[PDB]
């Protein structure tokens, strides 16, 4: 190959491995997502509150006092919002939602 | 079919029949008569040149091209592929950017891709690495870019490979940062924005150095390089099918800018 | 009440959700002129949508 | 003998092959020696004198 | 200075292509966009359409004289008369009034005036051919 005077090889000149390029808190599985447009739509995430071990017991606690109105008859927290509906803007701030509110009732 | 038999029942289809189609262009009326005409027609932006354009690649269609083979997913995802298969043009004049990705629906769209354009949304990143895409974002400068694009007259102009320079000063920021996936910037910081994107799209990244094409996926372009495969400063001789390439040491020193 | 509904009544129970009106949503135009960033993001929902096609 | 000139593309199925006698002029009272066809595209297309008198046009 | 050289394959995947080909098969239907490959084998019926160059289905707006847009069905074949009535029929449904349909038989087409578009290549993909 050839490399350029200001190629990558230098210009980041530390890393020279090819798994920097993607290496590495709200759970996948525990939560369920629903986007349905109703023009019109409203999109929404939905979880087990009573079943939330990645809350802790206070939290847990300011979760279902706060959210009451956000938890269902069935003791599922839920949290619906507005803006556009596919894969990046609609999904998680439903799922950042959930994790400010968690970051709330932590203090 | 009863149409040609119907034609068969006259005879043959001579030069006298030839009309034009009823419709085809209205009288040329000479403007006098005694209907027509009796007097005969009288009676008795400051910066809209230096703001840049960039042509949206519609990402939708990009998925199209995808299923209609237009563009095949087992080589990267170049300009050369964005333009040699007639999905979406570019226009060199107007004093334009290049070709940047679209911002609008990715719901149903199942394949895996190496994008290289000039901007994308931060959803558009998140869009290609859901799947688990490349995207990087180098400059494309404006008789460089006018000399990729097309890349079937360069190939036979008879000048040598001319090299990509860097984005000028306000596109050079655009590029030192790897929060936009792009070409310019740390390459190891790119890991981080790919952790905190996946936070951010709920995105389970999956580990595609483990895929089968992540060789194909590990070529990231070099720059000052338009071809992706081709030497700088080489001559594509399209008659004999050779590349004619130099060997003097200045003229190695300034092809290796 | 539920009680008598399940085991008298032998039916499901029905909840009811007293619900207000939505709001009305302003007029989408071109352009956001001087308004804040809110003014491109009323009339469909939420939180993670994306660009073109994966 | 026989022979049988098909055409090298693809004919698409929403017509049937558009065939006739093939000849030579070989034979001075000896015609009618061997059939081929071709594609509805080559010689069986919609009748359209239109197109015709507009070629003409362009030729004239 | 010189040398010849023999790596023309990256020469090769840089030659742009021209005559467009038949799409590479996506398992299943319809594409991740939506696109479709025309069913086999093609019906019987004698309302006959044809596809594109591109490879979709034949539907189209026309816009013209400030409020007029209305719709065509470009390459039609057969008789076009009963692909007429069966458009008129599915539209009957659709706003109530009788089709303001024409054919254009010479140009072998149809053309209802509206825009029924995308409910219109429904009806034509849901016909398969
Ligand atoms: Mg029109």
């Amino acid at each position: 190959e050839f490399k350029s005077i200001y190629s990558l090889d230098k210009l980041y000149p530390e890393s020279q491995g090819s798994d920097t390029a993607w290496r590495v808190d709200i759970p996948l599985d525990r939560l369920t997502i629903s986007y349905c447009r109703s023009v019109n739509s409203k999109a929404e995430v939905r979880f087990h509150l009573a079943t939330a071990e990645w809350i802790a017991e206070p939290v847990r606690q300011k979760i279902a006092i706060t959210h009451k109105n956000k938890i269902n008859r069935l003791g599922e927290l839920i949290l619906t919002s507005e803006s556009s509906r596919y894969q990046f803007r609609n999904l998680a701030d439903c799922l950042q939602k959930i994790r400010d509110m968690i970051t709330e009732a932590s203090q | 079919a009863r149409a040609l038999d119907l034609l068969r029942g006259l005879p043959r289809v001579s030069l006298a029949n030839l009309k034009p189609n009823p419709g085809s262009k209205k009288p040329e009326r000479r403007p006098r008569g005694r209907r027509r005409g009796r007097k005969c027609g009288r009676g008795h932006n400051e910066g809209h040149s230096f703001r840049r354009q960039y042509k949206p690649l519609s990402l939708n269609r990009l998925q199209y091209l995808i299923d209609l083979g237009r563009v095949d997913p087992s080589q990267p995802i170049d300009l050369t592929q964005l333009v040699n298969g007639r999905g979406v043009t570019i226009q060199p004049l107007k004093r334009d950017y290049g070709v940047q990705l679209v911002e609008e629906g990715a719901d149903t769209f199942t394949a895996k891709v190496n994008i290289e354009v000039q901007l994308a949304s931060e959803l558009a990143i998140a869009a290609i690495e859901k799947n688990g895409g490349v995207v990087t974002t180098a400059f494309y400068d404006p008789r460089s870019l006018d000399i990729v694009c097309k890349p079937v007259p360069f190939f036979l102009r008879g000048q040598p490979i001319p090299k990509r320079m860097l984005p000028p000063e306000e596109l050079v920021p655009y590029y030192t940062d790897a929060k936009n996936r792009g070409y310019l910037a740390d390459p190891a910081k790119f890991p981080e924005a790919r952790l905190e994107l996946a936070r951010k799209y709920g995105y389970i990244l999956p580990d595609i150095t483990k895929d089968e094409l992540f060789k194909m996926l590990c070529t990231r372009k070099d720059p000052r390089q338009i071809f992706f495969g081709l030497a700088p400063g080489w001559v594509v001789n399209m008659a004999d099918k050779k590349i004619l390439k130099p060997t003097d040491e200045n003229l190695l020193k300034y092809y290796t800018s | 009440v539920t009680y008598i509904f399940h085991q008298l009544l032998d039916m499901r129970e029905p909840v009811f959700e007293f619900v207000r009106p939505p709001p009305y949503h302003p007029k989408q135009k071109r352009f956001p002129h001087r308004q804040p960033l809110r003014y491109l993001d009323r009339y469909r929902d939420s939180h993670e949508p994306t660009y073109g096609i994966y | 003998e026989p022979v049988l000139r098909k055409v090298e593309l693809p004919v698409p199925t929403h017509r049937r092959p558009v065939q006739a006698w093939v000849e030579s002029l070989r034979g001075f009272e000896q015609e009618r020696v061997g059939l081929a066809d071709l594609h509805p595209d080559v010689f069986a297309t919609a009748p359209r004198l239109d197109i015709l008198h507009q070629v003409a046009m362009w030729q004239k | 200075f010189v040398e010849s050289v023999d790596e023309y394959q990256f020469v090769e995947r840089l030659l742009p292509a021209t005559r467009i080909p038949d799409p590479p098969k996506h398992e299943h239907y319809p594409t991740p966009s939506g696109w479709q490959p025309p069913r086999d084998p093609p019906p019987n019926l004698p309302y006959f359409v044809r596809r594109s160059r591109m490879h979709n289905i034949p539907v189209y707006k026309d816009i013209t004289h400030g409020n007029r847009q209305m719709t065509v069905i470009r390459k039609v074949e057969g008789d076009i008369w009963a692909l007429q009535k069966d458009v008129e029929d599915f539209l009957s449904p659709l706003l109530g009034k009788t089709p303001v349909t024409q054919v254009n038989e010479v140009t072998g087409t149809l053309r209802i005036k509206g825009y029924f578009d995308q409910e219109l290549k429904a009806w034509l993909l849901e016909k398969g051919f």
